[PDB]
């Protein structure tokens, strides 16, 4: 079947620069290849149709090329509104296929490495009264997205009792923030004294541990 | 102008069905096709199928067994019915207009897109959030910046909005994407970094809105 | 040397009287060995593949044509038709052509 393969998965480029987006088809699709832009919380937007044509009200910095299997979307002067996720789509065939779309390419701002500010938030008195304890670790304004959060409960590294969220790149400083939540019962929470989140990041010379001792708050 | 308008968000039980509508304005349905594309939270674009200009339907190989696509050319509304729903079907569903730009070759691109329709599939029922303050156990007296937040825990379905001091405090605020828990309820944190010299004289209150359960909660965050 | 292409024009229509003969055209472009082309008729949401019919290839200069023969044309032939091509393990369709009887 027709499989659209996008490369690279993600590209870290600075504003003003040139972006080269690659879409490869498993078998020939002539010029029935379209390119879309999707920004967070918005619907996708057509950029280039018929492999090289520009769509309605689309700026001239977006240029498409290729025929058959190899296809390129080039942004020559990367503006800040261009930092989004891009998908290719074949209009060639629709019979017995999994998807007319490629897996996408995220275009993100390259900036200097920034270490996170790490904060620990113990559970509240209100939440404890309900028989559950959530311990939160904040990794504020870091670059690149790659961060390593480790939960330790009396120096015992935890697994499978936490979930993490990471924000979109900040529109003003191009950083990411990260929330990590450790969940436990009020019973297990009161079995241990020390709660800590160890963070390893590029911008950190050595891993940073923020901690509290339960009750001693 | 030339627009595609979809139906409101849906909340469904597993094994149930959902029918999404998509209204065309400014153009003719008998000249254009309409494709359906769903997107799971944080995932990529997933084509479900289409009903072309000449009324013929195409379905993704995974969706053929539970998906139906219709059109009412008089009312100029296209539909999508996804039956025997599973939790893994939770997504934002879009209708996109298929433009067969070429007069000799049967090829298309999707030029006008609908605003999306969030369909949640879960065994869980509508539950407003519990809002817990996030205040540190301790600060260092030499730190210029302090952090505080709100844990918007165990709500269903998505979304919730979070603001600080009725929308006046916007700088250094991070509202995190919600996480889906093992329990089927959503959970999120909203954080702000503030000057620690303000902590004793400035109030920090998060305004949590959960439209599906008609819940609005203000949570004052104090530094112990 | 090139991709297989089916060039039926969009909004194609032929208004013919019953009892008369007719030849329905499907412009097929090919650079390799002649591709397998078939015909169907639109019936609701599906294009019903037509079986055991008189069909012919008519080679021209840059183009070639696959033809469906109506010997003669019946009143129960009023509808929209299409040709499809299955080659590199996928189905490529042409624009639909309407027949008024």
């Amino acid at each position: 079947e027709i499989v659209l393969t996008q490369s690279p998965g993600t590209l870290s480029l600075s504003p003003g620069e040139r972006a080269t987006l690659s879409c490869q088809a498993s078998q020939s699709i002539s010029t029935a290849l379209a390119w879309y832009q999707q920004k967070p919380g918005q619907a996708p937007r057509l950029l280039i149709y018929a492999a090289s044509t520009l769509a309605s009200g689309i700026p001239d910095r977006f240029s498409g090329s290729g025929s058959g299997t190899d296809f390129t979307l080039t942004i020559s002067r990367l503006e800040p509104e261009d930092f989004a996720v891009y998908y290719c789509q074949q209009g060639y065939s629709s019979s017995n296929l999994d998807n007319v779309f490629g897996g996408g390419t995220k275009v993100e701002i390259k900036r200097t490495v920034a270490a996170p500010s790490v904060f620990i938030f113990p559970p509240s008195d209100e939440q404890l009264k309900s028989g559950t304890a959530s311990v939160v670790c904040l990794l504020n304004n870091f670059y690149p997205r790659e961060a390593k959060v480790q939960w330790k409960v009396d120096n015992a590294l935890q697994s499978g009792n936490s979930q993490e969220s990471v924000t979109e790149q900040d529109s003003k400083d191009s950083t990411y923030s990260l929330s990590s939540t450790l969940t436990l019962s009020k019973a297990d929470y009161e079995k241990h004294k020390v709660y800590a989140c160890e963070v390893t990041h590029q911008g950190l010379s050595s891993p940073v541990t923020k901690s509290f001792n339960r009750g001693e708050c | 102008q030339v627009q595609l308008v979809q139906s409101g968000a849906e909340v469904k039980k597993p094994g149930a069905s959902v029918k999404v509508s998509c209204k065309a304005s400014g153009f003719s349905l008998s000249s254009y096709g309409v494709s359906w594309v769903r997107q799971a939270p944080g995932q990529g674009l997933e084509w479900m199928g289409a009903i072309s200009y000449d009324g013929i339907t195409y379905y993704a190989s995974w969706a053929k067994s539970r998906v139906t696509m219709t059109r009412d050319t008089s009312t100029s509304t296209v539909y999508m019915e996804l039956s025997s729903l599973r939790s893994e079907d939770t997504a934002v569903y879009y209708c996109a207009r298929g433009d067969y730009y070429d007069d000799y070759v049967y090829v298309y691109a999707l030029d006008i897109w609908g605003q999306g329709t969030l369909v949640t599939v879960s065994s869980a029922s509508t539950k407003g959030p519990s809002v817990f303050p996030l205040a540190p156990c301790s600060r260092s007296t030499s730190e210029s910046t302090a952090a505080l937040g709100c844990l918007v825990k165990d709500y269903f379905p998505e979304p919730v909005t979070v603001s600080w001091n009725s929308g006046a405090l916007t700088s250094g605020v991070h509202t995190f994407p919600a996480v889906l828990q093992s329990s089927g309820l959503y959970s999120l944190s909203s954080v702000v970094t503030v000057p620690s010299s303000s902590l004793g004289t400035k109030t920090y209150t998060c305004n949590v809105d959960h439209k599906p359960s008609n819940t609005k909660v203000d949570k004052r965050v104090e530094s112990k | 040397s090139c991709d297989v292409q089916l060039y039926i024009k969009r909004q194609s229509e032929h208004s013919i009287l019953a009892g008369d003969p007719f030849e329905l055209e499907c412009p097929v472009k090919y650079c390799a060995n002649r591709p397998h082309v078939t015909w169907c008729k639109l019936n609701g949401t599906t294009c019903v593949k037509l079986e055991d019919r008189q069909t012919s290839w008519k080679e021209e200069k840059n183009i070639s044509f696959f033809i469906l023969h109506f010997e003669p044309v019946l009143p129960n032939d009023n509808g929209s038709y299409r040709c499809s091509a299955n080659f590199q393990s996928n189905l490529i369709e042409s624009h639909s052509t309407t027949l008024y009887v």
